[PDB]
């Protein structure tokens, strides 16, 4: 078929020595667009010819802002004669998230204002480089064997030369997988999966917290790089056993939640005789599993009234869509 | 982003009634920083509260730690209470003289 | 044992303030001997471990001056920030940085370290080889070009092989007594009830210095792993650490269990088992 797809963007002032300054920049600018295979004040344009295949990103921008999707979009000097622009687009809760790098030839006339090559109203250019997760954040199950996705196209000329993957998490960050040119190298028992779609998604199995946090899947080739970051949160539900203990004077009831990481813990106690929702609790101290998953101790005191009661030790946590129970009686 | 204080309340040598020894309050690996830690006795915020020294860890994690001169008795219950940006209400932790 | 040390420093943001608070501490393993704060009276780079207190007037000042410029640094950089994310300006904000070098056991520079963080998640960071960044935002990947484009790799990694292993040797010798002193771990067993047929045992580690530990249970002498609790080592308070493993076992079979305790100051692992009575 054949069709054109456009954005708001913004873009960074070329003064680049504040930009070795600092972190960061608060430079405005305006919109970029390129021609598609589906299948007052003024802004700037931007004007870029696909040769490649854009992976699953067409129709997933085609349906964005109907879907209801807050699409991001920034645009860079690759520096500090032609030149070369790279962008980057999130798509928020839809995920796809993209990294491209453009070219212009030149000889022909620029923009007094910013140093860009314009031509007949435009900054004419061409894209020949995207790497895209369509994955940008996830959430696995303890042991459970994670696939971060990650793609990327070369146009016909661009040699591969790496696919490193690393993992930055808390302090430290380590390498996982290199895949050189014609070898591997993994480092944490990994495995990876004519000028088109590539696919670079990491595999990861039997996860253990030490895999959790910040991955780069990065894309290394022949004239240039480009990263994309996969966010990998490790869920362990806990489990959650009330029993009371020591000896019927002062009768305290106690609550043993374990084998859960995050750290986050919601405890919720109930008594009853439908009454609901009682106060008092109070909490233990900090232990951990082996492996790294917590566990605490709720001794909320029991207070039978007369005959007798129910109280229901419960949490809420991350991987719960459902706050998990307890429940055991008591008397006088 | 923000993460919920890792907390331990013990006590420096093995509890003994009579003579001496202190309380901690261990507080670790929270974020952001503001934070409020407040010891316990019966529920009552003891008022000498001896070192609330603050320094952060490499996991860019602030910790803290809150003790005082202690002897143990077993009519009292001491306890360690945190308010932190995480947690929706104060959490009060319970010391255990052998935990 | 390892050694180390660590510079940390802080910016946070304050609502309706042009100035964030800034916070420099520095650290030789884990331990702190210098810090600046710019809430104090008039702020200063000041001594924290009574050793440190052997570097004169003239290193405040030059360590001093050097948290003057970083504090404008962190003022500008929190802000930039703030505009990159659309953010609004009525909330707190929070910037760091730590950096350092990694001492093993023979003094060789293990690893150096640069790298920072925006609420408290990895932003940007030098890698071990420091030469390469790794930046886990997006943000941060603009930011790698520049650093590494204009090659400022080598100006942090000529001072972390260098100054920062140099100053942390002279800080060993000075601090001998406290920074090299191992102080071997008291250890005992107590024991627990649990349910009805089942006990706990607990594994102690008291008053040990370094922090660096490791308690295991083993029974007929192979180490479990798996249903073993553990809490994070954690200081006495008198300079000394604390640690503790415990384990369930079955009423009766407390004999077959075994703790392990293994560190820098003992000259053999310990081995322990529960003594009733005696």
């Amino acid at each position: 078929p054949g069709v054109d797809v456009v954005l708001d963007c913004f873009l960074v002032k070329d003064g680049a020595h504040r930009g070795a300054l600092a972190s960061s920049e608060d430079r405005a600018r305006a919109s970029l667009v390129l021609k598609q295979v589906p299948v007052d004040d003024p802004p700037i344009i931007f004007e870029a010819s696909v040769d490649l295949v854009q992976i699953p990103q067409a129709e997933a921008l085609l349906h964005a802002d109907a879907s209801g999707k807050e699409v991001t979009c920034e645009i860079s000097r690759y520096f500090l004669t032609a030149a070369w622009f790279m962008a980057n687009v999130q798509v928020s809760g839809g995920g796809p998230s993209i990294s491209l790098v453009m070219k212009t030839p030149r000889v022909l006339w620029h923009p007094t204002l910013n140093l860009p090559l314009s031509p007949q109203g435009t900054v004419r250019t061409a894209v020949e480089f995207q790497v895209m997760t369509q994955t940008q954040s996830l959430s696995f199950l303890l042991g459970s064997s994670a696939s971060l996705d990650c793609g990327f196209s070369m146009a016909p000329g661009l040699d591969l030369i790496s696919v490193e993957w690393r993992l930055q998490h808390k302090g430290r960050g380590q390498l996982v997988y290199s895949w050189t040119a014609g070898q591997g190298q993994a480092v944490r028992k990994g495995a990876t999966l004519l000028g088109m779609a590539r696919d670079a998604s990491l595999t990861l199995p039997g996860l253990t917290i030490q895999d959790e946090g910040t991955y780069i899947c990065q894309i290394t080739t022949s004239l240039y790089r480009a990263q994309q970051i996969i966010q990998l949160n490790i869920q362990a539900s806990p489990k959650v056993r009330l029993s009371l203990a020591n000896e019927a004077l002062l009768p305290t009831l106690i609550c043993d939640i374990a084998g859960y990481y995050p750290l986050d813990v919601v405890v919720t106690w109930t008594r009853e005789e439908s009454p609901a929702q009682v106060s008092g609790a109070s909490f233990s101290s900090l232990r951990q599993s082996v492996a790294g998953t917590y566990s605490i101790s709720s001794s909320l005191t029991a207070e039978p009234g007369s005959a007798g009661a129910t109280y229901t030790c419960q949490v809420t946590h991350i991987s719960l869509e459902e706050p998990l129970g307890a429940s055991t009686q008591v008397v006088p | 982003i923000q993460r919920t204080p890792k907390i331990q309340v013990y006590s420096r040598h093995p509890a003994e009634n009579g003579k001496s020894n202190f309380l901690n309050c261990y507080v670790s690996g929270f974020h952001p920083s503001d934070i409020e830690v407040d010891l316990l006795k019966n529920g009552e915020r003891i008022e000498k509260v001896e070192h609330s020294d603050l320094s952060f860890s490499k996991d860019w994690s602030f910790y803290l730690l809150y003790y005082t001169e202690f002897t143990p008795t077993e009519k009292d219950e001491y306890a360690c209470r945190v308010n932190h940006v995480t947690l929706s209400q104060p959490k009060i932790v319970k010391w255990d003289r052998d935990m | 044992g390892p050694h180390s040390m660590r510079y940390f420093e802080t910016a946070v943001s304050r609502p309706g303030l042009e100035e964030p608070r800034y916070i420099s501490v520095g650290y030789v393993d884990n331990k702190e001997f210098v810090r600046f704060d710019s809430d104090a009276e008039n702020p200063r780079y000041e001594p924290r471990a009574p050793w440190m207190e052997q570097e004169g007037p003239e290193y405040w000042e030059r360590e001093t001056q050097k948290a003057k410029g970083q504090e404008q640094w962190f003022r500008v950089s929190l802000r930039n920030l703030l505009g990159y994310y659309n953010q609004s300006a009525g909330g707190s904000h929070t910037l760091q940085q730590m950096s350092g070098c990694d001492l093993g056991s023979d003094w060789r520079l293990l690893r150096g370290y640069l790298q920072f963080a925006y609420e408290g998640r990895d932003y940007i960071a030098l890698n071990e080889d420091l030469k390469t960044w790794t930046a886990a935002d997006m943000a941060a990947q603009i930011t790698r070009r520049k650093w590494e484009q204009s090659g400022a790799a080598e100006h942090y990694k000529a001072y972390l092989e260098g100054e920062c292993v140099e100053w942390l040797h002279r800080y060993l010798k000075n601090g001998n007594a406290t920074l090299l002193r191992t102080d071997s771990p008291k250890a005992h067993v107590t024991h627990h009830p649990r349910s009805k047929g089942e006990v706990t045992l607990r594994c102690w580690a008291l008053g040990f210095y370094p922090a660096d530990i490791t308690l295991t249970w083993q029974l007929n002498g192979e180490e479990l792993t798996q249903d073993m609790e553990l809490v994070e080592t954690r200081p006495a308070g008198d300079g000394t650490f604390q640690k503790w493993a415990s384990v369930v076992v079955p009423l009766g079979k407390e004999q077959n269990y075994t703790c392990r305790v293994y560190h820098e100051g003992l000259p053999e692992p310990l081995t322990l088992r529960w003594e009733p009575s005696s």
